[PDB]
């Protein structure tokens, strides 16, 4: 074959239905594989179809048309664990295993109680380094990299507290700059208006 | 099931490196992907039985052997900079039917034409705001791992001598401190987020540790900072 | 016209000295196309319009397939011996192909032998498999239970295969989709029997027979087989026995390629 | 176990004019297993130059090959198969009747 379609990035929110969509074009066809792949960890198999049709397995499921040359893979009911790129990948005239570059699927989660805020963590005596937290803001929040290049930013995380059944966002910001607050860490990002700043 | 070694590797362009791979599931087809940003995996060489191999999409630079069905390894002869990626071999059953691969855990390769830029990471930990536990009743600890290059570093949180995993979040992704330059350090943060009454026990104890993937004893090293051999950075806070 | 694609594998436990234990031999029609044993451990061309149409690539790609295949049909063949309680030297076969016919629809077969006589066949309608004795049995229970390889097959046969067929037949078209008219004679040979006689033609596939008096198919004919001649075509003969008795009139009746011809005696 | 004994037919590529070169041909077909030993006789005695097909498979699991060499006939000389087999407790030799 030659080319193996995939969007590069979906974001859906938790709870809800995703379809991840695969075509391909290719010199024969014997049948769509798709596999789940966390980071840093190794591809699973998911499925595979070769004739036309829906087929389901648990909340997954994943269809083919052979004609259109094109299958997606249905996530349902989505959770956070679903985070992860899904690779398709077809069979070709020569049973060659031709793979498309995959797509990864972002989950926002139900932030049932927001409480944005940001946090000065206490200094560490072993480094000259600030801490800032901006945390437990509603999932619609996207954090940015920031523009003062001596200002470190992290993505937001999705933390799960599984004993209290309690999850959260965050972002970490830090610097070694003598001129660096949390008041003003996450200057350059689109915060909620009630987000909360504790007074030094 | 399939087994891969070694899973983390540092090289000098030049070197003669050979990934393992076995697997006791009497499969017949065993594989040699790379793994690469933006592209699709990439077959390198792969067997169909034992006695016979096959040369991939991208062959070159590499070599494979299979006199038996358990084992697969890949040899690099002399490996280049551009050999730098993420190796999976995989295996099934037999070859170009339904049944799908099993892969190995992945090995994580860098070749480096110069070790002069290899540095481990410097780990912080940060202990909660006092505003946060007035305000949440809970507490966050944040950790991080600064300055290392090459990124391979796995962190992990240890509360009490043993390793968690619930009220973590670690990022995915290491962030480039210098995002333009192609051998930027890095940085990765980790956050463990506890109760305020288990932070408010005075013998609780939390340490971040950090894996780092570096030189080997027969690296040559020439710098005046200390050898960034493979070791582990950690740091530590009691709860108050 | 009517063609086919087909493969054909062979197993031997305990050949004879030389004698390969695998060997597996593709045809388009009556046309060789491609081969491969367990000795030259190669896929190689039989046909010159293959081997000048496809690339090394497949060569390479379908040898490493068929090395594969070779230890599985050995594994295949041990097993079944095992199951039979055989001992000695027994054959494994395969046959698998397509069919594209005239109008234009298709059939598609897969089906194994052991010591040349019908194991399993497979039914890419029903998806499934039939068995013709309790060692084919216990098989086809293993190869139903893997849904996702009779799936994989109706599609092998009814897509694939039939691709594979219109690519070899335009390589091949300059022999395989011309026509040699038949030349047909009568013989004559206390007993007088009339010999119908057909030489020098492509394809092999005709048509002949007798009939009495222009109404009536003749009962009791003896039909020659359709043999190659080594020139690329194909002679046949067709015969009756006379009744002196009878006032019949007899006449040769041959079809071949939409042409149809009749030799009255 | 069942065995297929060969059939053996003989015949010219071209009707036979008596002095004229032809093929002589030797099909032989329909046997199971495969192992077979085929000659082409020349009054009697086996002629050296024989050509033959690979070894071919039929739908019905049995196999077939054409052998095959160059000949001008004659009136006298006699031609003939002769091919072993399994089923075969010796050599059974097939003429080339005209
Ligand atoms: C060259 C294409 C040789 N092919 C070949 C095949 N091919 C048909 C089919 O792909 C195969 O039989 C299996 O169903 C797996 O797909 N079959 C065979 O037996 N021998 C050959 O040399």
């Amino acid at each position: 074959g030659q080319n193996i379609d995939q969007p590069t990035e979906m974001t859906a929110t938790e709870g809800a239905i995703v379809q991840i969509n695969c075509t391909y074009q290719t010199s024969g066809f014997n049948g769509l594989f798709w596999y789940q792949q966390h980071a840093g960890e190794a591809p699973t198999f998911l499925s595979y179809n070769v004739l036309d049709g829906l087929e389901e397995k648990g909340r997954f499921s994943s269809f083919l048309s052979r004609s259109k040359g094109y299958s997606y893979l249905l996530l349902k009911e989505l959770q956070m664990k679903d985070s992860a790129s899904y690779l398709c990948a077809v069979m070709d005239s020569n049973f060659q295993l031709i793979w498309g570059a995959g797509t990864k699927l972002i989950i926002k989660p139900d932030i049932q109680n927001p409480d944005p805020a940001v946090y000065q963590l206490r200094d560490s005596k072993s480094s000259d380094k600030s801490v800032c937290l901006f945390t437990d803001f509603d999932s619609q929040t996207n954090v940015s990299q920031s523009k003062d290049s001596d200002v470190y930013i992290t993505d937001k995380c999705v933390l799960d507290m599984r004993s209290m059944d309690f999850k959260s966002n965050s972002a970490v910001a830090w610097s070694n700059k003598s001129d660096f607050a949390c008041a003003n860490a996450f200057n350059n990002s689109i915060i909620p208006e009630d987000t909360f700043f504790p007074s030094p | 099931g399939i087994t891969q070694a070694p899973t983390s590797q540092i090289l000098a362009a030049g070197r003669r490196m050979t990934l393992r791979c076995t697997q006791d599931m009497r499969h017949n087809a065993m594989y040699w992907y790379r793994q690469d940003l933006g592209l699709g995996l990439r077959l390198i060489h792969y067997s169909n039985t034992a006695g016979t191999t096959g040369k991939g999409e991208v062959p070159d630079g590499y070599s494979v052997s299979r006199a038996n069905t358990d084992d697969f390894p890949l040899t690099l002869a002399s490996a280049v900079p551009s050999q730098t990626s993420v190796y999976f071999c995989a295996s099934s059953e037999a070859g170009g039917n339904t049944g799908e691969l099993f892969f190995g855990e992945g090995s994580r390769l860098t070749v480096l034409e110069d070790l002069k830029n290899v540095f481990p990471p410097e780990v912080a930990v940060f202990e909660p705001s006092e505003a946060e536990i007035s305000h949440t009743q809970k507490a966050t600890l944040v950790c991080l791992a600064t300055g290392f290059y090459p990124d391979h570093v796995e962190l992990s949180w240890w509360v009490n001598g043993k390793e968690v995993h619930s009220g973590v979040c670690t990022d995915p992704q290491p962030l480039k401190e210098q995002p333009a330059l192609n051998d930027s350090r890095y940085a990765l943060s980790s956050r463990l987020r506890v109760s305020a009454t288990f932070w408010q026990n005075p013998r609780n104890h939390f340490r971040c540790q950090v894996q780092f993937y570096g030189l080997s004893e027969n690296d040559e090293w020439t710098q005046d900072r200390a050898k960034p051999v493979t070791q582990i950075v950690s740091a530590e806070a009691w709860g108050r | 016209r009517t063609h086919s694609l087909r493969y054909f594998r062979l197993g031997v436990s305990d050949p004879i000295h030389g004698v390969p234990e695998f060997i597996s031999v593709g045809y388009v029609d009556s046309h060789p196309i491609t081969t491969y044993d367990s000795v030259t451990r190669q896929k190689e061309p039989r046909a010159p319009w293959m081997a000048e149409n496809l690339a090394p690539d497949h060569w390479e790609r379908y040898t490493q397939l068929l090395r594969g295949w070779q230890q599985m049909f050995k594994v295949e063949l041990k097993r079944l011996q095992r199951h039979y309680n055989h001992s000695g030297s027994h054959t494994y076969q395969r046959m698998i192909g397509c069919e594209l016919l005239e109008d234009g629809s298709t059939t598609g077969f897969l089906q194994y032998a052991y010591d040349g006589q019908d194991f399993l066949i497979f039914n890419k309608d029903t998806l499934s498999w039939l068995a013709v004795d309790n060692v084919a049995h216990t098989i086809k229970q293993a190869w139903e239970a893997n849904q996702h390889e009779l799936l994989y097959q109706k599609n092998w046969l009814e897509e694939e295969c039939i691709a594979w067929l219109k690519r070899f037949l335009e390589y091949g078209k300059d022999t395989l989709q011309r026509t040699e008219p038949p030349l047909v004679r009568v013989n004559r040979k206390g007993v007088t029997a009339l010999f119908c006689k057909a030489h020098g033609f492509y394809p092999p596939e005709i048509y002949m027979t007798w009939m009495k008096n222009g109404e009536e198919i003749v009962q009791e004919i003896d039909y020659g087989d359709i043999l190659p001649s080594g020139d690329g075509t194909y002679q046949a003969w067709a015969s009756i026995e006379l009744d002196p008795q009878s006032s019949n009139l007899y006449s040769c009746h041959v079809e071949h390629s939409g042409v149809h011809m009749v030799l009255q005696v | 176990m069942i065995q297929r004994t060969p059939k053996i037919q003989v015949y010219s590529r071209h009707p036979a004019e008596n002095g004229k070169s032809n093929f002589l041909n030797c099909y032989v077909s329909g046997f199971h297993p495969s192992d077979i030993e085929v000659d082409l006789l020349k009054n009697g005695e086996r002629i050296e130059k024989v050509e033959h097909s690979d070894l071919s498979f039929s739908k019905d699991w049995s196999f077939y090959l054409l052998y095959y060499t160059e000949f001008t006939p004659t009136e006298k000389d006699e031609y003939a198969c002769r091919v072993n087999h399994v089923t075969l407790s010796q050599p059974k030799i097939v003429k080339w009747d005209r």
